[PDB]
């Protein structure tokens, strides 16, 4: 039985909305409570520490502690795609020196795609590779991209791109293969894509 | 803050290594944690002050020494594949822990499974440029093992983050094989005007962490050492 409990998620939240992360702990005599953010392949960074019942604000972040109900919460106001990370809840138990860490909640903040323009485009190697590569792009954040069941076809998950200068975000996924039956027409077949998805040429 | 060496290591089973944690924040308390998919950071050992240490949750197979207050050593004397993990050091004044950047260790039966990435850049679709007035470059890093890469874009000499998206985690090239080689993709999206200017140099840089030059290599193919692999493209009209 776990001493700090968090739902793994992923928790999907639309950009601008409040993201709500919750954490429960079994040690009622716990004195210290922490939220850490961890980007994939990076290290835990402190978002909030909290010690007293109530709310503690730091910018867009609010920690909420309730020792009677044995929960600690994190609200992210005005959520951005850049908030997409694993959030770790940590608790110092009674007498303990070290923190006990939850297994974390993965948060995904989905951009609002003002004007969806879903398309699959073909890229050729700048130099030379056996690889034909297909780019699905400019789809609405409600579209999900599945991996292929096709041996030797590689599909990446949707990925949020932010051209800050132009205040423009877009989703994309990459499929590639050196197989002769792989076309940009059939690459994303194992995904539900819009009808009205643009296949050029 | 908190620093650690090394950042990355490949070991053969049976081999030894040391991880050094350092902090200059005058913290009395230091901690060594391992992080594995789908569980909380697990504490290995900790120290309450110089010349003392104490067992955490998962002390087995690891030793520690606290030389001065600034330093905390973690030793693996006989590396086992179970010790494949990310190790984070941390320190506190009292209860609030600040984390080092982590050490990614991969322990392998055989180092002939190690491969550096092949890296290729694919130029934007004309169809995309004409339809969007935008241009997406794709970089693929393929055939690498273990999962020890850092992909960055460099445009006309400067590392860029704007218009970039790198998969947060690599694909297995054969999800079946336990020791599958990996692929990682990144996109850089620019205005079609910026792409159409041949004065513009796009470089995808993939830092791979492999073997030390010290490691024995007998095989025909180039020893898969720590190295940077780049692929580049120039704008065209
Ligand atoms: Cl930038």
């Amino acid at each position: 039985q776990k001493e700090v409990e968090q739902n793994s998620g992923p928790l999907s939240v639309p950009e601008g909305a409040i993201a709500s992360l919750n954490c429960t702990y079994s040690d009622r005599g716990s004195q210290s409570f922490f939220w850490y953010r961890q980007y994939s392949g990076k290290s835990p960074e402190l978002i909030m520490s909290i010690y007293s019942n109530g709310d503690k604000e730091d910018g867009r972040f609010t920690a909420q502690l309730n020792k009677a109900s044995q929960y600690v919460s994190l609200l992210i106001r005005d959520s951005q795609p850049s908030d997409s990370a694993t959030y770790l809840c940590a608790v110092r138990g009674t007498g303990r020196r070290a923190l006990t860490f939850g297994s974390g909640t993965r948060l995904q903040v989905q951009p609002n795609i003002q004007n969806p323009d879903p398309a699959v485009y073909q890229l050729r190697d700048s130099k030379s590779s056996d690889k034909s590569v297909c780019l699905f792009t400019d789809f609405d954040s409600q579209t999900n991209v599945s991996q292929s069941k096709d041996s030797d076809v590689y599909i990446t998950d949707k990925c949020v791109l932010d051209m800050r200068s132009m205040d423009f975000k877009s989703n994309s996924a990459v499929a590639w293969s050196n197989k002769s039956d792989f076309a940009c027409a059939n690459a994303f077949n194992n995904s539900i894509i819009p009808e009205d998805t643009f296949f050029p040429s | 803050g908190v620093t650690q060496t090394p950042k990355f290591r490949v070991l053969k089973t049976g081999q030894s290594m040391t991880l050094l944690c350092a902090q200059d924040m005058n913290h009395e308390y230091m901690y060594w944690y391992r992080q594995d998919p789908g569980m909380g950071l697990r504490l290995i050992h900790y120290s309450v002050g110089e010349g003392t240490t104490a067992k955490g949750e998962v002390p087995d197979g690891y030793n520690v020494s606290r030389l001065k207050k600034q330093n905390f050593l973690l030793g693996l004397e006989s590396a086992a594949p179970s010790q494949t993990s990310v190790y984070f050091c941390a320190s506190s004044f009292t209860d609030t822990q600040y984390f080092g950047p982590g050490t990614r260790l991969t322990v392998l039966e055989d180092l002939k499974n190690v491969f550096p990435p092949e890296v290729a850049v694919f130029e934007p679709s004309e169809a995309e440029i004409s339809h969007t007035q935008k241009a997406t470059l794709v970089c693929l890093a393929t055939g690498f093992y273990p999962d020890h890469v850092e992909l960055s874009w460099w445009v006309n000499g400067k590392e860029v983050h704007s218009g970039v998206c790198t998969d947060p985690q690599p694909l297995k090239e054969q999800p079946a094989l336990n020791d599958s080689r990996y692929a990682l993709s990144s996109r850089l999206r620019v205005s079609a005007t910026f792409w159409q200017d041949p004065r513009n140099h796009f470089r995808c840089q993939v830092q791979f962490y492999g073997l030390s030059e010290n490691d024995e290599w007998t095989q025909d193919r180039a020893k898969p050492v720590t190295q940077i692999v780049s692929a580049e493209a120039w704008g065209r009209a």
